[PDB]
């Protein structure tokens, strides 16, 4: 009945950091319970995945444990081939104010670079954050979908995509896309984040910040779904959806009296699996929201 | 490809 000031509510989670970033084993036992919560909708067979689990939909899935749930999967009807289905490894990840703030998906394989650019288009996503490197632990973790200057224009199905400009930057890079479909041309945003902060070094935080900020400088709102993924389309892919999502209550006043991270990722996992992966992106998620609100006093 | 996202990676 006797609200509190937005200020003030930072200064309970800032004066609580302190203690809990020496609780031992805190954040470990944080995090092994998201995991208890995603072991008991499993056993209950709560959140059904079997459109993703169909036999024909095994290809256009990248790991067999990571399934998109289908209440939540972002379903593909702009049909262009009698051979396109409506099954994608994604799922919309409400925002702040509703749902389709985002669209959390995976790195898309030769198989449905198609599929990919059939949602980027039916639902005008504008922004796509690529949060991974095509290479990494010696193989590939995602196939191209985007192009690169002077390289003329990549082909799937009837999109065309080119890249205009390429504006590089210190952790990451700006592809402006233009992808054409039935005499129609529109402009994408490509953010390619390569480097991840490091999960003790509070400087190294600092890249993934100015990225969403970048980001937010391109689409305020959330008119249209922002497209984020990762190889697998969850531990990477969570950590941003998170700390752009405290990032938006905190740049409107609206950080709930009992805000936690652990309590808007336990949500998010209902929305998509796996979101947030371990215990470090955990963490990271923490760290980056408290430099987040050291920065608003 | 299908290979445990989780196992390690």
């Amino acid at each position: 009945m006797a609200s509190m000031d937005q200020r003030e509510i930072l200064q309970k989670f800032l004066d609580e950091a302190q203690s809990k970033k020496i609780t031992k084993e805190e954040f470990a036992n944080e995090f092994l319970k998201l995991k208890r919560q995603s072991t008991k909708y499993k056993a209950d067979k709560t959140y059904p995945t079997t459109v993703a689990e169909k036999p024909k939909n095994i290809k256009k899935n990248r790991y067999k444990d990571i399934l998109p749930y289908d209440y939540s999967r972002v379903e593909l009807s702009l049909i262009t081939s009698d051979e396109d289905s409506s099954y994608i490894n994604a799922n919309f990840i409400k925002g702040v104010y509703g749902p389709k703030a985002y669209i959390a998906t995976q790195g898309p394989l030769s198989t449905t670079l198609l599929d990919f650019w059939r949602m980027i288009w039916e639902y005008s996503v504008l922004i796509i954050v690529m949060a991974c490197m095509e290479y990494e632990m010696g193989k590939k973790k995602c196939e191209r979908y985007w192009a690169e200057p002077g390289e003329m224009q990549l082909e799937f199905g009837p999109f065309s995509v080119s890249c205009e400009a390429e504006k590089r930057k210190s952790d990451y890079i700006i592809r402006t896309l233009k992808v054409k479909f039935n005499s129609e041309t529109r402009t994408i945003y490509q953010f390619h984040y390569k480097n991840w902060p490091d999960h003790d070094v509070p400087s190294s935080i600092d890249p993934i910040l100015e990225l969403i900020w970048d980001v937010r400088c391109y689409q305020e709102d959330d008119s249209v779904p922002i497209c984020i993924h990762s190889s697998a389309g969850c531990g990477r892919t969570g950590v941003i959806c998170a700390i752009d999502y405290t990032w938006m209550l905190l740049k409107d006043g609206i950080i709930p009296e009992n805000f936690s991270v652990f309590s808007l990722i336990r949500e998010m996992r209902t929305q998509r699996p796996s979101l947030v992966q371990t215990q470090e992106q955990y963490e990271l998620v923490y760290n980056a929201v408290l430099e987040l609100f050291k920065r608003q006093m | 490809y299908g290979e445990e996202y989780d196992d390690l990676y």
